[PDB]
């Protein structure tokens, strides 16, 4: 079943994962790409 | 609820929404032996409804309520209305003062976003504005101020301060009425039916004051001009106002 | 906030189509004329940090103010002119007209 | 109203380390496991510690 | 105050014009300011009917002055009779309306 594969994979990926350290903690910087989808601009108050 | 998988349904046009937590989270879960899961919760939603306020206050709108999954595209989550899907109650205890609930419909579409294609469910509530508050607030006052302006035509033309006072007071209160009437609407740029009615009333009262000014100007050169002018105004102002009322209401009602 | 430019680097995915939905925005009092995306770095006492900037240019619609302030003002000024046709003997009328227009 | 970067610095000899780095630049999440000062504003009325999209805090 | 105007000299045309129009505008101001104590309901309330009847009385006083001015200098006896009859009818009818209104809504 694909459920067992996905569960094993997700358990392995989160096996011993340190949230305190970023990707490439001591190495080069990580590049973050940003998208924005503006749904509304509500109230422009003077 | 927090221990099983729950779909990440959210409402797409909600400015803000909250669940209920008094006295406990207003939530219910039921699980049948075949694995079927029913999850219910009480919600209060402020949902945006872009109103086209042309024809205000005789304006009718379809306000939407759109929801979809936040992170699962159509390949992963599909929503479907049941036959008995959207049920309203008595509708009399609702908080619709300026509007009356006409009816509702449901729709389902597929929206393309930056992260995929998503099944989007919509409910449309039809709301028609009630013309009972703005009548009392604006239409009767403006009409009465126009009639008060007409009263100036039966005052003796020699009494300049009397008729000029009536004229200026009528114009100033029409200005105040215009401001008060506009205070209800958002600051839109286009013209609405209420603005039309108020502007026409203002034209009427200013035309009365201008008629008296002309009558006073012509009493020094040709009196019969003014003598006939007074009766002409007495007969032309109410007739023109009644005809404007007929045109205005027949237009804005059967439209 | 805490990562400097030797730890993290921002950019716009698509570099101009990173932002969507600006063309559909409905404001009853304004109009979105233009918008832009910027990429730069700022410096505080604690170091240098990456920065993205999204900016909009809002042009205010004039129609509301035409029907709300300018038309009443011009009409009051015309009402003030009306007194020039009243004869000087009718002092009370002209004074009432001018004073009402001024005070309003 | 005032919007500030508020910076504090102290010595905690319990946190000395030796490694390939001279400074550890840790997120807000680490500052919860160590002792931090309980600084408050005396004439403050109702303040905000911004946490969008994460707690706007930095520990080094 | 609108009814006080019936006890002025018929030659005081500016004075009675001021009386009439200022009382009518005061009634409009009071109606506009009283419509704010309520929510924006779509029906009329007892207070609305009372204000409407008061506005009718003030406007009727103004119309009565306009009539008696129309009949001065051409039928002075008619104007004098209309003023005399108004001085009695307007306050009496206002009292009658008040009794009826306050007995209707204070006994439900
Ligand atoms: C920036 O900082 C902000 C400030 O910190 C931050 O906002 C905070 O975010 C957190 C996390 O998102 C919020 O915490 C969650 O709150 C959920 C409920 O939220 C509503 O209610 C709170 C008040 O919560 C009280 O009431 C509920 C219901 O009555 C209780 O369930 C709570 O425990 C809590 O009760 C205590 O307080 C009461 C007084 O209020 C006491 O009377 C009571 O006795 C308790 O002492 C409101 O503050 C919220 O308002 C805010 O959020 C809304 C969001 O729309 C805003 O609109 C609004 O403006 C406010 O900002 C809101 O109204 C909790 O449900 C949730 O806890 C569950 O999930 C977590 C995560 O998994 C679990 O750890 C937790 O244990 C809970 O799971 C259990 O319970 C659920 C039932 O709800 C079960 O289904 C589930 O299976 C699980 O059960 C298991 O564990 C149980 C133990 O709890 C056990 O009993 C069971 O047997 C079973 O084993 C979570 O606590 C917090 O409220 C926000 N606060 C504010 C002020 O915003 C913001 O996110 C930050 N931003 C960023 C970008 O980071
Ligand atoms: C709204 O205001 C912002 C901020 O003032 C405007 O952003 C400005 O945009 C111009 C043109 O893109 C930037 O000029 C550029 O400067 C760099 C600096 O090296 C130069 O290399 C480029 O050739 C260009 O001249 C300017 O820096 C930028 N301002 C800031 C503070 O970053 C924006 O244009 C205004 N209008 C709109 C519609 O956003
Ligand atoms: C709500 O949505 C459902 C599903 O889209 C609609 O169900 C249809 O109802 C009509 C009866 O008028 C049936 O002829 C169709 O066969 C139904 N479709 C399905 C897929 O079962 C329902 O009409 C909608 N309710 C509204 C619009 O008020």
């Amino acid at each position: 079943s694909n459920m067992s594969l996905v569960k094993e994979t997700v358990d392995r990926l989160l096996k011993g994962y340190d949230i305190r350290l970023r990707p490439d903690f001591g190495g080069p910087p990580v590049a973050v790409g940003m998208n924005i989808d503006i749904a509304s601009i509500d109230m422009v108050s003077e | 609820v927090g221990k099983i998988w729950i779909p990440d349904t959210f409402f797409r046009n909600s400015k803000k929404a909250d669940a209920h937590w008094i006295t406990t989270p207003n939530r219910m879960l039921r699980i049948w032996n075949d694995g079927r899961v029913l999850y219910t919760l009480r919600l209060t939603i402020d949902a945006e409804c872009q109103l086209q306020l042309h024809n205000f206050p005789m304006d009718e709108h379809s306000c939407p309520l759109e929801f979809s999954s936040y992170g699962y595209p159509r390949e992963e989550i599909v929503y479907q209305w049941k036959r008995s899907s959207v049920e309203v109650g008595d509708t009399r205890s609702w908080r619709l003062y300026q509007f009356s609930f006409v009816g509702l419909r449901n729709t389902t579409e597929v929206v393309k976003t930056t992260s995929g294609d998503y099944v989007v469910m919509s409910v449309y509530f039809d709301l028609s504005r009630r013309m009972g508050y703005f009548t009392i607030q604006t239409y009767i006052p403006c009409t009465l101020i126009v009639v008060l302006s007409w009263v100036s035509f039966w005052i003796n033309k020699d009494a300049v301060p009397a008729r000029t006072s009536l004229g200026i007071t009528t114009v100033l209160t029409m200005t105040t009425l215009s401001t008060i009437a506009r205070k209800s609407l958002p600051k839109v740029s286009y013209v609405t039916a209420m603005d039309l009615f108020v502007s026409v009333c203002f034209i009427f009262v200013f035309s009365a004051l201008v008629e008296y000014g002309t009558l006073h100007y012509f009493v020094s050169s040709q009196p019969a001009r003014a003598a006939k002018m007074d009766s002409y105004a007495r007969i032309f102002f109410p007739t023109a106002f009644c005809l404007f009322n007929l045109v205005y209401w027949v237009s804005y009602l059967y439209l | 906030y805490g990562y400097t430019t030797d730890d993290i680097e921002f950019y716009w995915r698509g570099d101009d189509n990173a932002v969507t939905g600006v063309t559909k925005i409905e404001l009853p009092q304004f109009s979105i004329v233009d918008y832009k995306l910027i990429t730069k770095k700022v410096v505080f006492s604690t170091g240098s940090y990456p920065r993205l900037s999204l900016s909009f240019k809002l042009k205010r619609n004039i129609g509301y103010f035409i029907l709300q302030t300018y038309m009443p003002s011009i009409l009051i000024t015309i009402l003030s002119w009306v007194s020039f046709w009243i004869n000087y003997d009718a002092s009370a009328a002209r004074v009432a007209l001018g004073i009402t227009t001024v005070l309003t | 109203t005032i919007d500030v970067f508020f910076r504090q610095s102290w010595k905690d000899e319990r946190l000395k380390f030796k490694g390939p780095m001279t400074v550890l630049r840790l997120n807000n999440l680490m500052a919860s496991k160590i002792w931090t000062p309980d600084t408050f504003f005396h004439n403050g009325k109702k303040s905000v510690a911004h946490n969008m999209t994460m707690p706007n805090k930095l520990l080094r | 105050l609108s009814q006080v105007s019936f006890w002025l000299n018929r030659e005081s045309v500016p004075a009675r014009t001021v009386f009439g129009v200022t009382t009518v505008l005061t009634m409009t101001t009071l109606s506009i300011s009283a419509r704010n104590s309520l929510p924006k309901v779509a029906y009329a309330t007892a207070m609305d009917w009372f204000i409407a009847v008061c506005y009718a009385f003030v406007f009727s006083a103004l119309i009565e002055f306009a009539t008696v001015n129309y009949f001065t200098k051409s039928q002075p006896a008619r104007a004098a009779k209309i003023d005399r009859l108004s001085r009695i009818a307007f306050p009496l009818l206002f009292g009658i309306f008040n009794l009826v209104y306050w007995a209707t809504y204070l006994n439900r």
